[PDB]
RNA sequence: UCGCUCAGUGGUUAAGGAUGUGUCGUCGCAUAGACAGCCAGGAGGUUGGCUUAGAAGCAGCCACCCUUCAAAGAGUGCGUA
C-alpha cells in the first residue's frame, strides 16, 4: 500500500485453489494466495457448498490478507432453487425452462447492498433478468 | 438437368426477351442474353450458397434452355455431331430477390462473379 | 479561400507578378508566382483576390495566406522538429556540415547536412536541430525511414512524441539478447 | 404536378427525362406526357393510399389513384405504363401487392425470408381505386395454419377474376 | 495488378486523380494497391 | 457561344474499378453559426447462465432487463491462454 492500487476482476469460484488442478499456484505468483486461501472466501463463504462470491481482490506489494469484498447474498438467493441442467441450451426454440410464480418476489427484491441503486422501481429493474441467459418467460413481474 | 430427350434442333438470334415481373422486394435482372455457361449456372446457386445459411429458400425465374454442338476439331469440314456444351441465355428476367436485410445482396454480389457481362440488382 | 493568420507589426511583402519573399528575422523565402496569381501588400494585414471567376484561382489559391507558414517559422514563429531514436544509440555530431550517426555499420553512409536543417548537437540521447527550412523539417525527419528503418517489434526509432502507435506485435512476443 | 403538353407522336417520349402518357377518360384521350423528377412517387406510398389532383392545361379535375405499378424492365427507367383515372361506367388490372416484412419465424427448423417473387395477385375491385390496407404474410410460418390468397384482409367486399386460388406468399420455410 | 472496373472497397479508401486510375486504400494500415 | 477539358485516347481493345467533371431530385442540418479535427463523463445487479481451470466485455451456445443521472449500448475494434 505504498501509495498505489490496482485492478483486475476475477470469478472467483468455490474456492478451490488448494490441490492442483484447479488454479492453485497457477494463480499466485505475483501476490493473489499461495499459502492463504482459508478465511479469505473460506471466512464467511461457507454459508452454503456452491454459490459464487464477487469480489475485487486487492493485490499490493505485501502479503498477509484479511478480507474486503463484496456482498454475495446480492447474486444468491435466485442461485438457489433451480440449478445447472436443462437450463442453458439455446434459448429461441420453443418453451423451455421454468423457475416459479410466487419466486418473482424475493428474485428482485435483493438489490441494495451491492445494487448502487435499492430503491423502488430501481432495486428490481437491473435485476429483473438474470436467467434472461437461459431464454424463457417471467410469469409474473416483480410486483 | 433440363429436357430428358425429347430431340435436339435449336438455333441463335439476340435481341432482349420478355420475363420481367415487379418484384417484392429486392429484385435482380440480366439485360440482354449475356454469357453464362450452363456448367457456370452449375455454378450459380452454390457459388450464392457459400453459407449464406444453413437453410433459406428464394426464387428465380429462368431455366436452363440450350444444346449447341461443338463436334471435334480433326478436319472441321462437315455437318454436326451433338451438342456437348449447353447455355442458358435469357433478357432482362428476375433470378434473385431477398428477403432478409442487413445482407442486402451479399449473394447477388458475387452473382455478378459469374458474370463476364453486366447484370445489376436494382430493387422493387 | 482563407486570409487570417498570426503576425504583429515587422514583415513586408513585395507586389511584382510574383517576387515576394519575407524580410523579418532570417527568412528571404523563395516565392516564384504566377501571371494570374499575385495580390499587392493592404498593410499589417492581407486581403483576398479574384480576378477571373471559375477554375484559375483555387488551385493556386484559395490557400495562399497558408504557405506564409512555409516562412513564418523563423520570421516570427519557432521551428524544432524533435524526435527520438533507438536502434542502437542516440549519437549525432557536425563539426560542419556532416553528421555522423553512429549505428550498425562501419560502411559510412553520411548524407550531406543543408544549410538550415544543419545541426546543433548540444544533448546527444536525442538530438536538437534549428530546422529553418520548412522543406526538409519532416523530410528529414524521414531521411531515416528508407534506410535505417526501425525494428517491427518494439517501439524504437520512429515516434513524434507520444501516441496510441504502439510496438508491433506478431504471435505474441518476447525480447533478450 | 401540373400538366399541359401534347405531341401525338412518340418523340418527346424518348428524349432525355419525359416519359409518354396515357388518358382516355370520359371524352378525354389524348397522350400527354409531363417531366420525371419526383416521378416515382407510386409505389412508395400513394399506391392508391388517397388520391389528390392535378390541374390540368384549362379544364376539370380528376383526382384518380396510381394504377398498379410497372417501373422498367431490366434498367430503371421506366417506360411507359400507364394511369387509372375514375370516369369510365370496363378495364381491369387492380394493384393489390401482398409484401413480406418482419423478423421471419423461419429459424424454427429451417427457412429464410418471405420469399415471393410475383407480380400479380386475385382481386378484383368493382369501380376503380384500390384502397390500401392489407397484410397476409405473416400469422405464424409453420403448420396448421398457413396464410395465402383466397379470401383474406380483401379491400372492400368480395373478389371476382376466374377461380379464386392463386398462390402468392405461403408458408413453406 | 488488375487495370479496370473494380470499385473503391472501404470509403477510407480516396480515389485519387492522376493517369486514369480507381485506386484503393484501406481504413488504415494493410494494403497500398495502384495501377 | 461553350463544356468533358489535359489523357495525346482521338489513330488495334473489353467484364471489373479510382471520393476527376459541366448538370438536373432527398436527407439528419453550420440564420441550436451540426457531424467530419478536442477538453471533461469513461462505472454498478451481473464481473451475465451455460462448454464449468477463470473465459471474468472478446477459445464456446444463448441472451440485451437497470444504474449514479437530465441520458449512455449483454462491448466494434486493440492487448489476449
Amino acid at each position: 500500500m505504498k501509495k498505489v492500487a490496482g485492478i483486475v476482476k476475477l470469478q472467483l469460484p468455490a474456492g478451490k485453489a488448494t490441490p492442483a488442478p484447479p488454479v492453485g499456484p497457477a494463480l499466485g505468483q505475483y501476490g493473489a494466495n499461495i499459502m492463504e486461501f482459508t478465511k479469505a472466501f473460506n471466512a464467511q463463504t461457507a454459508d452454503k457448498g456452491d454459490a459464487i462470491i464477487p469480489v475485487e481482490i486487492t493485490i499490493y506489494a505485501d502479503r498477509s490478507f484479511t478480507f474486503i469484498t463484496k456482498t454475495p447474498p446480492m447474486s444468491y438467493l435466485i442461485r438457489k432453487a433451480a440449478g445447472i441442467g436443462k437450463g442453458s441450451s439455446t434459448p429461441n426454440k420453443a418453451k423451455v425452462g421454468k423457475l416459479n410464480w410466487d419466486q418473482v418476489l424475493e428474485i428482485a427484491k435483493t438489490k441494495m447492498p451491492d445494487l448502487n441503486a435499492g430503491s423502488v422501481e430501481a432495486a428490481a429493474n437491473t435485476v429483473a433478468g438474470t436467467a434472461r441467459s437461459m431464454g424463457v418467460t417471467v410469469e409474473g413481474g416483480p410486483n | 438437368t433440363k429436357f430428358r430427350k425429347q430431340f435436339r434442333g435449336r438455333m441463335t438470334g439476340d435481341a432482349k426477351g420478355g420475363d420481367y415481373v415487379a418484384f417484392g422486394d429486392y429484385g435482380l435482372i440480366a439485360m440482354e442474353p449475356a454469357w453464362i455457361k450452363s456448367n457456370q449456372i452449375e455454378a450459380c446457386r452454390i457459388v450464392m450458397s457459400r453459407h449464406f445459411r444453413r437453410g433459406g429458400k428464394i426464387y428465380i425465374r429462368i431455366f436452363p434452355d440450350k444444346p449447341v454442338t461443338k463436334k471435334p476439331a480433326e478436319t472441321r469440314m462437315g455437318k454436326g455431331k451433338g451438342a456437348v456444351e449447353y447455355w442458358v441465355s435469357v433478357v432482362k428476367p428476375g433470378r434473385v430477390m431477398f428477403e432478409v436485410a442487413g445482407v442486402t445482396e451479399e449473394q447477388a454480389k458475387e452473382a455478378f462473379r459469374l458474370a463476364g457481362h453486366k447484370l445489376p440488382i436494382q430493387t422493387k | 479561400g482563407k486570409q487570417p493568420i498570426a503576425v504583429p507589426s515587422g514583415v513586408t511583402v513585395n507586389a511584382q507578378d510574383g517576387v515576394f519573399k519575407v524580410k523579418g528575422p532570417k527568412g528571404e523565402l523563395t516565392v516564384p508566382y504566377n501571371t494570374e496569381l499575385t495580390v499587392r501588400q493592404d498593410g499589417d494585414q492581407l486581403l483576398v483576390e479574384r480576378p477571373s471567376d471559375a477554375q484559375k484561382h483555387r488551385a493556386l489559391h484559395g490557400l495562399t495566406r497558408t504557405l506564409v507558414a512555409n516562412a513564418v517559422k523563423g520570421v516570427s514563429d519557432g521551428y524544432t522538429i524533435n524526435l527520438e531514436l533507438r536502434g542502437v544509440g542516440f549519437r549525432a555530431k557536425l563539426t560542419g556540415k556532416a553528421l555522423e550517426m553512429n549505428i550498425g555499420y562501419s560502411h559510412p553512409v553520411i548524407i550531406e547536412p543543408p544549410a538550415g536543417v544543419t545541426f546543433a548537437v548540444p544533448e546527444p540521447t536525442r538530438i536538437d536541430v534549428s530546422g529553418i527550412d520548412k522543406q526538409l523539417v519532416g523530410q528529414v525527419a524521414a531521411n531515416v525511414r528508407k534506410v535505417r528503418k526501425p525494428d517491427a517489434y518494439h517501439g524504437k526509432g520512429v515516434r513524434f512524441v507520444g501516441e496510441q502507435i504502439a510496438l508491433k506485435a506478431g504471435k505474441a512476443g518476447a525480447t533478450g539478447g | 404536378m401540373e400538366l399541359t403538353a401534347k405531341p401525338r407522336t412518340p418523340k418527346q417520349k424518348l428524349d432525355e427525362s419525359m416519359i409518354a402518357a396515357v388518358a382516355y377518360n370520359k371524352e378525354n384521350n389524348v397522350s400527354f406526357a409531363l417531366d420525371r423528377k419526383a416521378f416515382d412517387r407510386a409505389f412508395r406510398q400513394q399506391s392508391t393510399t388517397g388520391l389528390f389532383d392535378i390541374t390540368v392545361e384549362g379544364g376539370e379535375t380528376f383526382p384518380a389513384l396510381v394504377k398498379a405499378v410497372q417501373m422498367d424492365k431490366r434498367k430503371r427507367a421506366p417506360i411507359h405504363v400507364d394511369f387509372y383515372m375514375v370516369t369510365y361506367g370496363e378495364p381491369v388490372e387492380v394493384s393489390v401487392p401482398v409484401h413480406t416484412t418482419g423478423r421471419s419465424q423461419g429459424e424454427v427448423q429451417g427457412g429464410l425470408v418471405d420469399i415471393v417473387v410475383h407480380n400479380l395477385q386475385i382481386v378484383a375491385p368493382g369501380p376503380r381505386r384500390i384502397p390500401q390496407e392489407l397484410v397476409v404474410d405473416v400469422t405464424k410460418m409453420n403448420i396448421g395454419d398457413h396464410i395465402t390468397a383466397g379470401d383474406i384482409k380483401l379491400p372492400e367486399g368480395c373478389t371476382l377474376a376466374a377461380d379464386p386460388e392463386l398462390t402468392v406468399v405461403s408458408v413453406l420455410p | 495488378k488488375v487495370r479496370s472496373s473494380v470499385k473503391k472497397m472501404c470509403d477510407n479508401c480516396k480515389v485519387v486523380r492522376r493517369h486514369g486510375r480507381v485506386l484503393v486504400i484501406c481504413s488504415n494500415v494493410k494494403h497500398k494497391q495502384r495501377q
